[PDB]
């Protein structure tokens, strides 16, 4: 298919 | 709808455009009357810069961006969206939740030296309090407190919540205020300052930690290196750093809506006068006369290892609202013979 | 388990205290691990352990 | 939290009531409930009666569960199901044959013989009656000495 | 397909 | 609570009132927890009828159930509308404080009852 | 799928390409819903730089890399993969495991002088805690602790796990922070700094050591030799060294998934109230009403030589969930006559 | 439709 | 052929 | 056949 | 459509 590339919450930075 | 999104570019055009799109979407949802709790799950699927967005199982179906401009150094985005305000949901039939904003602290005072912004935690907890009070849909703010709330002392959390009459207590730690310098020979230096924060929400009925999230954003520090900035002033909050912190506060509010809004609201018994009991929620929280409520007997214990636990005994007692005040309400017990088993601290939930 | 430490260490006193608990409660209940310590199996609940220790500490 | 009748370690006591070459009797008072009586008599054949005598007599005939429950001061041990009896209305509970000797054996191992049943006098709720193994071994030795000295004829 | 906000929960 | 020598299990509970029962009323018997037991709900025991100019009577298994609910540390509560009180609802509860020793003495006496009347 | 992998070249193009491929594969598996535990066994078979990869007995069959670019000094890899998300497995029907992140220490403070990164252990244990909390599939993080966990004292490990309510405790030692200097006459010096770490996971029920692994990676130290770097700041964690440490944390999480995920989760008995017992796991751990659980009597002894041992007595007791709270649950014993043999500390396992 | 753009009370400034 | 992750184990 | 060349965890470095 | 001022309320 086509996986998204949305970012998530940073672990420390 | 016709909405405008305004966001300043810090290091990437994509981030500024995404922030402007988020602002426009938030304004559109607020105007449309749709719930703001669902917005916080839409953002992850908005990372792509596609001209058209398709979504399923949401109050918004298709997003089409028609105008993108970079006037005055900040991206302006104009979009048209179709919002379907659902009359149903797990968040529309619940009373408002009273929330107490706890102490927000700076972990390292060393990082706040530049600008001497040492009261940034307090003046940001004030912003969070006002955001929850006058912008949220399912929250009522009962003020701020100077005490620090920890997971090691559920008893203290319960006592403070009882004292302030708060169902939940929200407190955080500011973990990063450092800045870096970007230098160009053509122009002056650019100081990009960090703002990281870890928010934690505790349930005042049992002392449990019900919410935990981390935020990190970066914005330009427009002030001089040796200049002192007052965190209560409009000079601080109208700057790029101030706009970033306001956006962070809005994201905090949207996350609280996403997580805690559909929890069933549990008003507490304040006083029992024979067959009539008093409720800590009133007209300002959404209580209407003729509402039917179901009583739960509350018994929350600290176990043998010092960890908080919850235990509710179901009851055959049903109550109806007789008189309503702005901040409290009076309920009549429908089973007079069982009225002697109602004690202070028992919780109730509205029968749907 | 709970452990009793003898004020005056002795192998025979440790074994006699183990026998005293076993006679009162039942077999395989207390054991002497050295000349000073005697281990007695005890309930996991803290309230039951206090009630249990109350009966055991009065043994002659 | 239901009703459980057992003697606490400070309350438990066993007594040899009848010690004659014609009968041996060992009695365990269950506080707030009654007595548990082991009776053996002179006969040509091995015989033992266990009688659970209740202060308030049995209200209805009920199915009773006899289990060898571990005491609280024995963590990590599972309970052994022994049998199912029937307690009859207005009659003392009776166990006989090898099951009474089994109750004595389970007491000799530091365990609690527990009878569980629904009590008529208790709004038909489940209650437990346990025999305590505290201070049992000396009286079991006296009881066995008495059994050894029983006349071998009736 | 967007994730759905948390559903109604008691306690 | 009265028990008498007999061949059958018998117990009578009589709520004797200084001011006699004004009228026959339906009475509700509940097992209300005492104040010093938060988090516990009330159990509906049964529905009786208290008759005019007679003491309240509960018999059979319900009287033993009242004794049992007292043994658990609870309050048996009779609720009804009192004629002497302008037909308003009143509650009468039996306290469980200082009940255990006297319940043991009562059980001992019941044990030592003649099995014939 | 359409995924992108970003990785900076440190000393070999092969290593950067492999790291980018690992990142793309991790994102693809996370989006596909497939288990992340199986990824950690796929990497060894990815050492070769073949354009096509063939695998058997895995949720991914063939890997084809279509684009490889070195834009901005870091390798970008675009691949298409076919992932088959299995509905079954030994990891989908288990409750979440609560894990406590222990103290991570720097063995030699001498190595942390450059940059004065002495709190690197604490600020890295924070990253590991957040990684296990918000990225793992079968783990719940109950926080961090300041105590050091050793294999010589199983009793202390059990006590600390009981205090924090953790099934496993994870702690490590940072063994290498030294750096070397690579000098060229054309350009400036390049400082490549090491980060070696030895992680150890202890079972809180018996004090045993259940996991033990060693990590070592190298990355450029972009900062000046005499510059002081704050390990809580974004300057440290956005640098090449910070990206390497974040990748190390991700590998720690994937190894924990590979090893501990299919261990049968054993919730503990918290309190017994007659025929109803309380479980330390609740709604947030995956407990659903109507679940059937089997009770085990727990008896773990230290043997004559001071080494921890385990012993469980099987029970005929089965329990079903009656009421569910967010963090705890209530269970009803299906065998009332055996309810007296349940003590605090007995474990349960869900009947499949 | 056409959403309005009226401002509201400032949260801190 | 990829190694398989650890199977289900009790205690 | 054709043996692989995948590396493993370093023993000390 | 303008929001309407608060209606009559007692206490």
């Amino acid at each position: 298919c086509a996986m998204l590339e949305p970012i998530e919450t940073d672990e420390v930075t | 709808y016709e909405v405008t999104g305004v966001a300043t570019i810090v290091s990437s055009e994509e981030t500024a455009r995404l922030h402007a799109l988020e602002d426009a979407l938030f304004k559109a949802v607020n105007f449309s009357g749709a719930d703001i709790g669902s917005i916080s799950n839409l953002m992850p699927l908005l990372e792509e810069s596609r001209n058209e967005y398709q979504f399923t199982n949401h109050e918004v179906r298709y997003i089409l961006v028609e105008s993108e401009r970079k006037r005055r150094g900040k991206v302006e985005v104009k979009i048209r969206v179709d919002i379907y305000p659902s009359a149903t949901g797990c968040h529309t039939d619940q009373y408002k939740k009273t929330i107490l904003v706890g102490n927000i602290e700076v972990a390292s005072p060393q990082q706040a030296v530049m600008g001497q912004i040492y009261q940034v935690g307090d003046d940001f907890s004030r912003v969070v309090n006002r955001q929850l009070d006058q912008t949220s849909r399912s929250f009522v703010s009962v003020g701020t407190t100077d005490y620090s709330i920890s997971s090691n002392y559920p008893a203290r959390t319960q006592m403070i919540a009882q004292d302030n009459g708060a169902q939940y207590i929200i407190g955080g730690v500011i973990t990063d205020l450092t800045a870096t310098v970007e230098s160009q020979l053509l122009q002056d230096d650019i100081i990009n300052r960090q703002f990281a924060l870890e928010m934690k929400v505790f349930d005042g009925k049992t002392g449990h930690e019900v919410f935990n999230k981390a935020y990190r954003e970066v914005a330009r520090w427009p002030f001089a290196k040796t200049s002192q900035v007052d965190t209560r002033s409009a000079r601080f909050w109208a700057s790029t750093y101030g706009e970033m912190m306001l956006r962070v506060s809005r994201n905090i509010m949207l996350d609280l809506e996403s997580e805690l809004s559909c929890k069933i609201t549990l008003p507490e018994v304040v006083a029992v006068f024979g067959n009539t009991v008093t409720m800590d929620l009133g007209r300002m929280h959404g209580v209407k006369e003729g509402d039917k409520l179901q009583l739960w007997h509350t018994a929350s214990f600290i176990d043998q290892n010092g960890l908080p636990r919850n235990k509710v005994s179901q009851s055959e007692i049903t109550l109806t609202v007789s008189r309503i005040y702005e901040h409290e309400a009076e309920l009549t017990i429908d089973q007079p013979n069982l009225a002697s088993s109602v004690q202070i601290g028992d919780v109730m939930n509205k029968i749907l | 388990y709970i452990t009793f430490n003898l004020l005056e260490s002795d192998f025979t006193t440790a074994q006699r205290m183990a026998d005293a608990v076993n006679n009162f409660l039942g077999p395989q209940m207390a054991s002497a691990v050295d000349a000073t310590s005697v281990r007695v199996r005890a309930p996991r609940d803290v309230s039951q352990r206090v009630a249990f220790l109350s009966a055991i500490e009065n043994l002659e | 939290m239901g009703k459980r009748y057992v003697a606490t370690p400070q309350q438990s006591q066993w007594e040899m009531v009848v010690n004659t070459p014609l009968e041996c009797q060992l009695v365990h008072p269950i506080p707030s409930f009654g007595d548990a009586v082991f009776s053996s008599r002179a006969n040509k054949k091995i015989n033992l009666d266990f009688e659970l005598k209740m202060r308030r007599p049995m209200g209805e005939t009920r199915n009773v569960s006899l289990i060898s429950m571990p005491p609280p001061w024995r963590p990590g041990e599972h309970a052994d199901r022994i049998t199912n009896l029937k307690f009859f209305k207005q009659f003392d509970g009776y166990v006989g044959g090898q099951t009474a000797w089994g109750i004595l054996s389970e007491l000799e191992k530091g365990r609690y013989p527990t009878f569980s049943y629904q009590d008529w006098q208790s709004r038909d709720q489940r209650i437990e009656v346990a025999l305590s193994s505290v201070l049992f071994q000396n009286k079991y030795n006296a009881f066995s000495d008495c059994i050894s000295n029983l006349l071998k004829y009736s | 397909q967007v994730p759905e906000k948390r559903q109604q929960t008691l306690f």
